[PDB]
């Protein structure tokens, strides 16, 4: 079986810019009912300063990969355990402020 | 003229490099409707003169975990081949292989 996954991208703020729509099947939501707000938003209280500490340093990774887990609650009313593995990415053709591209998959704590 | 921005597509492929995602975007830039993209090799459409080098390309990324590729032609939908570079990342849990990809050849 794979594991359910859905790609994002997102500014260094944290706030959606884009969501592949199989969120679905992974989170219960429609790509809409993401786009613009904060992934801290649908995060478990308990987790919401990890995931901030994520972001911020994600972008001084060098474009290297970064993974963290937390309770991400879906449409369903559930805290699904989350293992999202983001990296930053910069046209080297450009200077346009870094992004940060997403997967996100239900993972098992255990 | 389009913005490198607008010429900026994400695939996702498993290990043996099927894409199993692409962003629509694609469509606007060389043709393929992501639906038709999904279990067929990257390899399929690489032009036969860049395929030797996106073999090496793949190899650094599957040892070192990242890479870009540097420069390659993609056979497009409706003839013709236009010119791509790729940056690479691994997610292990290897799990599946994201590509930020952009078209070098100048769209619109
Ligand atoms: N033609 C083509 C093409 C177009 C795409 F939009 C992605 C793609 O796939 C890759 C491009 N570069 C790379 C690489 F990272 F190698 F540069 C790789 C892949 C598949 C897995 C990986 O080897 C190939």
């Amino acid at each position: 079986c794979q594991p359910t996954r859905f790609i994002s991208r997102h500014n260094i703020e944290g706030i959606f810019t884009f969501v592949d729509h199989r969120c679905v099947a992974t989170v219960g939501y429609q790509p809409q009912e993401l786009l613009g707000k904060n992934i801290v938003e649908f995060c478990h209280p308990e987790d919401q300063q990890l995931l901030r500490d994520s972001f911020q340093q994600v972008v001084k990774l060098k474009g290297q990969v970064l993974s963290v887990m937390f309770r991400f609650r879906s449409k369903n009313q559930e805290w699904l355990w989350m293992r999202t593995s983001s990296f930053t990415f910069q046209n080297p053709y450009s200077d346009e402020i870094e992004y940060i591209i997403c997967t996100n998959t239900n993972v098992k704590n255990s | 003229f389009k913005g490198l921005d607008s010429k900026t597509f994400l695939s996702e492929h498993s290990m043996d490099m099927k894409f199993t995602y692409c962003d629509d975007r694609i469509t606007e830039l060389i043709g393929y409707h992501p639906e038709e993209l999904l279990g067929r090799s990257a390899y399929e459409f690489y032009h036969a003169l860049d395929s030797e080098n996106m073999t090496k390309s793949h190899q650094n990324l599957c040892t070192k975990g990242q890479v870009v590729s540097g420069q390659y032609r993609m056979l497009a939908k409706h003839g013709g081949y236009v010119w791509l570079e790729t940056q690479g990342t691994v997610i292990y849990n290897p799990q599946c292989i994201m590509c930020v990809n952009y078209v070098l050849s100048e769209i619109e």
